[PDB]
């Protein structure tokens, strides 16, 4: 995030700092949805950090006040940003794994967002059945 | 539409829409008003449709680009 | 007369009615009349019912859950307000207009106050007579305040406690009984410096004994 990298690179001494990753969401949504959208946003940033930064501001009139980190958005604006970021997070899974996004069931999209992946080099264990 | 879920499926039923009534200067024109170049094309049809008669002069007497949203 | 079903019997009746309504709903859902009930989801319930869909679109799920919560509150609030509408008409006209059923007998209380020179006590007595719909009159004379109040039994029981305990020279009820019909009109004030002018006014309605009892009580109090 733009408010953390340059902040800590030029910190001349070790120190302890406090941030509020929930800017003003807690005034309109519960901590469960706040954490879910925060995990989704962080996953999107970890995925691209290039298109995601474009998604994070949906309109040229959306700015981030110096008090907090994420931009201030309307509730439905946040809904649209979250669905766009979900599409972004599914995009690299579709690309780097050469699979269709529609082939992803609602159960495995959740695993993709969270960050759980499975592999199986030893398919010969098909002998068990 | 009904938009009601009876048992396992939601059935939405919209009824039969009433047709547009013909005005005092709009009627189903027969094949007796078509010219000789157009009377040969209407073989077996003594009359024409309502949409064919409502835009008859706009497509046969006028050579403009017609856009029929039928 | 009416009968009172006991507490266990009330519990049985309520339980049977609730089970009847529940079975009505269950058979409506069985036959497809009503859509099957949706799970009731609160904020603490959001991660158990909508958990898998709240990771993909967390804010849409939050909005849907809060809309369901509001709709549950919308129904309850509307229901309470709808029943409350009854009071709108059944209030100062049907929840405060009783009149104590004063049709066959009017309880009459006659009090004799020694000092009633304060207008605040007379105004409070007039307000209590007009609010409780109790008829009567008040006659003033030299150290004699004869207040006759004819009304219902509840209004007489309220006026006996208001004049003897809620209002302060001493007040004593000289005659507490019932009558056939009403004799005095609305609550009015009348000052009579002479006893004959008060006795002629009390005899116009056939209540001349109230002044003679109040004169005799004052004579018996001044004698001993």
């Amino acid at each position: 995030v733009e408010k953390f990298g340059d902040l800590i690179l030029k910190a001349t001494e070790p120190q302890m700092v406090l941030f509020n990753l929930y800017d003003d969401w807690l005034k309109t949504i519960s901590s469960y949805t706040a954490f879910s959208r925060l995990i989704l946003i962080l996953r999107a940033l970890h995925v691209n950090n290039d298109r995601a930064k474009v998604i994070l501001k949906p309109d040229k009139t959306t700015i981030t006040e110096p008090h907090h980190i994420w931009p201030t958005l309307t509730d439905e604006e946040w809904i649209k940003v979250e669905v766009q970021l979900k599409d972004l997070i599914l995009a690299d899974y579709g690309k780097k794994n050469n699979v269709n996004v529609a082939s992803l069931t609602q159960s495995e999209i959740r695993d993709i967002i969270l960050g759980m992946e499975i592999s199986a080099p030893s398919q010969q264990r098909q002998q068990i059945a | 539409s009904f938009r009601r879920q009876r048992k396992g499926y939601e059935e939405v039923h919209v009824p039969a829409l009433k047709p547009k009534p013909f005005g005092s200067e709009e009627q189903l024109l027969p094949v007796e008003k078509l010219p000789k170049y157009a009377q040969a094309g209407f073989e077996g049809f003594k009359t024409l449709n309502r949409i064919q008669s409502k835009l008859y002069r706009a497509a046969l007497e006028t050579d403009e680009n017609l856009l029929l949203c039928a | 007369l009416g009968v009172y079903l006991t507490k266990k019997e009330q519990k049985k009746l309520r339980r049977q009615t609730r089970r009847e309504a529940q079975k009505e709903l269950q058979e409506k859902v069985r036959l497809g009349l009503m859509p099957p009930p949706e799970p009731k989801v609160r904020i603490s319930n959001l991660m158990r019912v909508l958990g898998t869909e709240a990771v993909q679109d967390p804010t849409k799920v939050e909005a849907h859950v809060r809309a369901q919560m509001a709709k549950r509150q919308k129904a309850h609030e509307e229901a309470n307000a709808a029943r409350k509408l009854t009071a709108e008409q059944r209030k100062v006209k049907k929840i405060k207009k009783l009149k104590e059923d004063i049709s066959q007998g009017v309880h009459i209380s006659v009090y004799r106050v020694r000092n009633l020179s304060n207008p605040a006590k007379k105004f409070k007595i007039e307000a209590n007579a007009g609010q409780l719909y109790l008829t009567g009159v008040v006659v003033l004379h030299k150290d004699v305040n004869v207040v006759v109040v004819e009304g219902g039994p509840k209004a007489q029981k309220k006026f006996k406690r208001l004049m003897l305990h809620r209002i302060k020279n001493k007040c004593v009820l000289v005659w507490e009984g019932t009558a056939k019909d009403r004799s005095f009109g609305e609550m009015k004030f009348k000052q009579c410096p002479t006893e004959n002018m008060a006795r002629e006014h009390f005899k116009k309605h056939g209540a001349e004994h109230y002044w003679d009892l109040a004169l005799s009580e004052s004579v018996l109090e001044s004698t001993d």
